């Protein structure tokens, strides 16, 4: 527009109709539950002490479940003697009593076979180069995704994302 | 020359001295406008407070400098802040507790405070420099604060062979902030890494000498209510210093604790997906009660933000914005104190 | 003087034990919804305050939590709320030049505007316990 | 300006709605009585709808500089709702400076070579600001004839339960109770 | 495990607790010989000492400047300053200019575009689609 | 009738039931720590003077000495109130310095100055002869707790049940010692806090 206040005016926005219904002979409370994101500081009554007295029941009352994405099980098939098993067959031929193959033999997950025992250290310098040599075949374009990857899950941990 | 009389009349032994005569500080006009800045009560005359501004890089000796009037200061702010913390988040981590401390009473916002008011520093220092100027050589690092923490006997090996140092002994070997204990001239030359960690010092050693001044001529309650007006009076997002690794596992182990059942993501709500931008809302129950929730463009991202806003809401409970200090039963008159919550520790998990 | 509503007196303490708090202060009529350690900069000078004067702000449209709020008709009770700001100083713009001119006509007539503004720091924003009215 | 300090991540992101244009509309039905006469929404007046989504003037952050819009998928384009005899009446008309390159086509021979989609997106380009935003808003608009699309899995969800599903509010609101327990 | 960052500081917040002029020194140049000083000349001694004597967190400083016109010049907390020419000024306008100094900022003047600024976060929240009551089209 | 969480373990937070790490000397995984609270509160009275068991909460008791390297943190530790006893004890031994009535020569300027010679400035002096780190010393603070029976009710795991020197038996006793004293801080408040301080630590240290 030619000024600012004309400006401001048509890129007018309301105010939420709650605060609309402006009370009349006296004051108020109302109940205004937002529709955004609550900060962490809105602690859960879950993670509230037994002595904290601002326990209490909803505000709503002072007036199913949605689908599974993650519910994993854990199990322990792996015996005190069978771990020893896992430790002499990794020592002995790391490159082929591999971690999946281990894995699949005793029914137990990737990196409980690498809790239990490592490969001797000349077979992990070669994992490190292998995977160093697939990296110098990446082009300036796919370099910098794969970085921009590595990044995003750094941020995300440190609360950027 | 004729031309030219000196502005501030001084004897000729003047240059020769580290830092101007106690005397002095009744003809500086920066001194009483920082006393008024201040608002200082009456009773710290102009010779103390000129006193706060000489560091022991300018004046080697015990009295004339910042060593002595700094120690008494850092203690009481770091005792008020600590004291502070475990009242207003008692379920903080330790190692957060470290940087919540070191974000208040740190040389980083101690130099913010002291140029807050306005106090300039001198370029070399000497007897000729104007009592209201922070005097320091950030040539000069071989003078070291006094504080409560010891040597290790490893340390040699802890910062060349990266060995291993644990939380629970920084309590009582370390700083208070966790940091280990001891980690002619040319003005031809610039700035380096080290003079900034001098100057950024001398600072700091200033505006702990102004505490403990206003604690050896008003009192205790003066001291607590400066540190409470200048320092505490700071803002701080406490949430920006948590850095997790695997939170899952972390609110797994939580829950187990305190005998929750095993947290369960849900996906409240999603749009996008097959789609350069997808919004993914997970969040975390534990049975029926929802205790985190986390919104990311992946479904692992998203459950990991979930799992990480739920730990948050764990260690960032308050009881109260403003709630009562240990230190304030020392005021005679205060009503009973009531017993504070105390949490066991931080989860350790795999 | 008038008591407050039984409505009022149960939820204000549910109000307050919330984490944050805002309110939409009423400076001459004109609102600005600003919380504690906020800065406003009005767009006036206020005659008769020098920085370092400290003013108590008493009308109040709206003051509320992220779930509750509380509303008075034509403002809030005095008694709940107890909000205080401090003046800053007083702030200017740069000088901007407003060029008066029809078509066809030589004559530039020109308007030099430069004005001052008061700056104030929201210093306090609490609500009282009203356990005791 | 305490309002705008936080995440602004999930109001600036692209929401992909739906509405199919068969299903009757008692809000942008010009009938509203009696329920069976209830008709879906005109071309015009869905068009006025959805004109809406793309510039994101449903969002209490809209701001037209900003292309704060979102997706809208409709369906069963091939029963688009027109009144009187728009349908065989109505032209479409084209020119590209040649003199004799008129170029005229109504709504139904429309229809039958680029399908209802494209009269709805015509309906849709015309309703938008005619500015640098106009393609771009206009290509978020998906329409299809029938009730297949590769968005099935884009649509907004609420509990697992997309919006304009028999018992999607209920997901919705169960969500919202659960939410009111914590400080 | 949480690990911290050893990267972020408080902020201060002048006003909230303690209050610090931000006017810290006024200098104030007069000459003995220029005619656009006769006014200068009569506010260091009729009004100056007690605006002075009003004032004790600012630092005075009367010095001479022959052969050039009077100013005040202002230093700041932040690091600036402000001069201004009181050049053929009567004693009284150099009051009302050196109050000016006092109740002002070093930042540099800007245009009035909004009237609040916050640095902490909404008490309601940012607006989000997936938190409401949901959007039927 | 909940259990008190320092007598069990959390039953979902156990593994599998067997040790997944090597170990060179079996002979270093055995090592007994205290459960009754009976020899607890021998301790407490014995410590902080009759009445003093009941000082701290039943949970807090078992709190403040339990150690970072017990049971893998799963029942709590005594990290957080460390760190506040030992603010705590910082400051009444600064506080013991200046008030001290002990004047000794003053410095002499190398080039002939005279200091201020205020007399609140004289209490500050006083740091220049004694530092609180002299009587806050790892070795006394550790030797206080031994003798005071602390060896036999604090709970950890010594990393060689051997040589309890070279374990950290010194650093984890002055941990669990300042702890003691930033309990007693949050529950009771900073007046007995100092109290105590001042006739149960600084009055045995000298």
């Amino acid at each position: 527009q030619s000024t600012a206040n004309r400006t401001k005016r048509m890129l007018n926005i309301p105010p939420h109709e709650s605060f609309l219904n402006v009370p009349v002979e006296g004051d108020r409370i109302i109940f205004n539950p937002p529709s955004s994101e609550a900060s962490v500081y809105h602690t859960p009554f879950k993670f509230l002490p037994r002595s904290d007295p601002r326990r209490r029941a909803n505000i709503y009352k002072l007036f199913d479940l949605p689908p599974v994405l993650y519910n994993p099980t854990k199990s322990y098939n792996v015996t005190p003697e069978q771990v020893e098993e896992i430790r002499e067959l990794r020592a002995k031929d790391p490159k082929k009593y591999s971690v999946t193959y281990l894995s699949n033999k005793y029914n137990c997950t990737k990196v409980f076979i690498m809790m239990c025992t490592q490969a001797p250290r000349e077979h992990q310098e070669q994992h490190k180069l292998a995977r160093a040599r697939t990296a110098e075949n990446w082009g300036p374009r796919r370099a910098a995704a794969k970085l921009d990857a590595r990044r995003r899950k750094e941020m995300l941990h440190r609360g950027e994302i | 020359n004729d031309r030219f009389p000196p502005l501030e009349p001084l004897p000729p032994a003047a240059e020769s001295l580290p830092s101007p005569l106690p005397e002095r500080a009744l003809t500086s006009a920066k001194l009483a406008a920082l006393h008024a800045r201040l608002n200082l009560s009456p009773k710290i005359p102009l010779q103390t407070l000129a006193r706060t501004l000489v560091d022991a890089s300018a004046d080697e000796n015990p009295q004339f400098n910042n060593a002595n009037l700094a120690f008494v200061g850092q203690t009481l702010i770091n005792y008020h802040i600590a004291e502070w913390l475990l009242c207003k988040y008692p379920r903080l981590p330790q190692g957060i507790l470290f940087s919540a401390m070191k974000a208040y009473a740190g040389p980083k916002p101690l130099l913010q405070i002291a140029r807050s008011w306005g106090v300039d520093t001198a370029a070399v220092p000497g007897g000729e420099v104007d009592p209201g100027l922070l005097q320091f050589d950030a040539l000069k690092p071989g003078v070291a604060i006094t504080n409560f923490g010891y040597k290790r006997t490893e340390l040699a090996y802890l910062e060349k062979f990266k060995w291993r140092r644990g939380m629970a002994s920084r309590v009582v070997l370390d700083d208070d902030f966790g940091d280990v204990v001891r980690s002619d001239v040319s003005y031809d030359r610039y700035g380096n890494p080290d003079t900034r960690a001098a100057a950024e010092r001398a600072h700091a050693y200033f505006v702990r000498a102004v505490v403990g001044a206003i604690y050896a001529h008003c009192g205790r309650e003066a001291a607590k209510a400066f540190v409470k007006a200048h320092i505490m009076s700071r803002t701080l997002d406490i949430a920006k210093l948590f850095e997790f690794k695997y939170p899952t596992r972390e609110l797994a182990a939580l829950c187990a604790r305190e005998d929750f059942e095993p947290p369960v993501a849900r996906l409240l709500s999603e749009t996008g997906r097959q789609s350069r931008t997808p919004v993914f809302v997970v969040g975390i129950y534990s049975g029926s009660d929802k205790l985190g929730e986390g919104a990311a463009s992946s479904l692992d991202h998203a459950r990991f933000k979930a799992a990480m806003n739920a730990l948050k809401a764990w260690y960032l409970y308050s009881p109260g914005e403003n709630p009562r200090v240990p230190s304030d039963m020392l005021e005679e008159g205060a009503k009973p104190w009531t017993p504070a919550y105390i949490d066991m520790g931080e989860v350790i998990s795999r | 003087q008038p008591p407050i509503s039984q409505q009022v007196k149960e939820l204000l303490p549910v109000l307050a034990a919330q984490p944050g708090h805002y309110t939409t202060i009423h400076i001459h009529g004109k609102p600005y919804l600003v919380t504690e350690g906020d800065t406003v900069k009005l767009p006036f000078k206020m005659p008769g305050v020098a920085p370092g004067d400290v003013l108590r702000l008493n009308r109040a449209s709206v003051i509320g939590s992220r779930d509750l709020t509380l509303q008075g008709a034509p403002y809030v009770d005095e008694r709940l709320f107890e909000c205080r700001a401090i003046v800053m100083g007083t702030e200017s713009e740069p000088m901007r030049v407003m060029i008066k001119k029809k078509r066809r006509c030589r004559k530039k007539k020109h308007v030099f505007s430069k004005h001052k503004y008061t700056v104030l720091r929201i210093n306090q924003l609490k609500i009282n316990d009203v356990s005791s009215l | 300006m305490s309002q705008t300090v936080g995440a602004t991540r999930l109001a600036y992101s692209r929401v992909w709605h739906h509405i199919s244009a068969v299903t009757p509309h008692p809000t942008l039905s010009t009938i509203k009585a009696p329920s069976e006469a209830i008709t879906p929404p005109s071309l015009g007046r869905l068009a006025s709808r959805i004109a809406t989504i793309l510039m994101g003037k449903h969002k209490p952050i809209w701001d037209p500089s900003t292309d704060c819009g979102d997706y809208v998928v409709v369906t069963n384009c091939a029963g688009l709702y027109t009144t009187g005899h728009k349908k065989w009446r109505k032209t479409y008309y084209r020119h590209n400076t040649r003199p004799g390159s008129l170029q005229a086509i109504t709504m139904d021979a429309l229809m039958e070579k680029h399908g209802g989609a494209e009269v709805l997106r015509k309906a849709v380009s015309g309703m938008l600001p005619k500015n640098r935003l106009r393609d771009k808003r206009l290509a978020r608009l998906k329409a299809f004839e029938g009730d297949a699309h590769p968005y099935k899995e884009n649509l907004v969800r609420f509990g697992g339960k997309v919006v304009g599903a028999p018992g999607w509010e209920e997901a919705v609101k169960a969500i919202r109770e659960a939410d009111m327990e914590r400080l | 495990t949480v690990k911290a960052l050893t990267q972020i500081s408080s902020a201060g917040r002048n006003g909230v607790g303690a209050f610090v002029l931000q006017c810290k020194k006024l200098d104030i140049h007069y000459s003995d010989w220029a005619g656009s000083s006769r006014g200068m000349n009569g506010f260091i001694k009729s009004l100056l000492p007690k605006f002075a004597a009003a004032n004790p967190q600012i630092e005075f400083v009367v010095s001479p400047r022959p052969a050039k016109h009077p100013i005040l010049m202002g230093h700041y907390i932040n690091g600036r300053t402000k001069a201004i020419c009181v050049r053929n000024m009567e004693p009284l306008e150099i009051l009302k200019k050196a109050e000016l100094l006092r109740d002002a900022s070093g930042e540099k003047p800007q245009k009035f575009k909004k009237p609040v600024t916050s640095t902490n976060p909404s008490v309601r929240g940012v607006w989000s689609p997936y938190h409401g009551q949901g959007m039927a089209v | 009738q909940p259990r008190p969480r320092w007598s069990y373990t959390p039953e979902r937070m156990k593994g599998p039931g067997f040790s997944l790490n090597l170990v060179k000397d079996p002979r270093r995984k055995q090592w007994m720590v205290n459960s009754d609270p009976a020899k607890l509160d021998a301790f407490y009275d014995a410590f902080l003077g009759q009445g003093g068991s009941r000082m701290l909460s039943e949970e807090t008791k078992w709190l403040a000495v339990t150690h970072k390297s017990f049971d893998y943190g799963r029942r709590g530790y005594n990290t957080r109130l460390a760190f506040l006893g030992r603010q705590i004890i910082a400051l009444e031994t600064t506080r013991s310095i200046l008030t001290s009535p002990v004047l000794n020569e003053p410095i002499v300027d190398k080039y002939g100055r005279t200091p201020y010679n205020h007399a609140a400035l004289a209490n500050i002096d006083k740091l220049i002869y004694t530092q609180p780190l002299d009587i806050m010393d790892k070795t006394k603070i550790a030797r206080m707790g031994i003798d005071f029976g602390l060896l036999t009710v604090m709970r950890w795991k010594p990393r060689m049940p051997e040589d309890l020197e070279s374990s950290g038996v010194v650093v984890v006793l002055n941990s669990t010692l300042f702890a003691i004293i930033g309990a007693i801080s949050l529950e009771k408040g900073a007046a007995v806090a100092q109290r105590i301080v001042r006739e149960k630590i600084l009055k045995r240290l000298g």
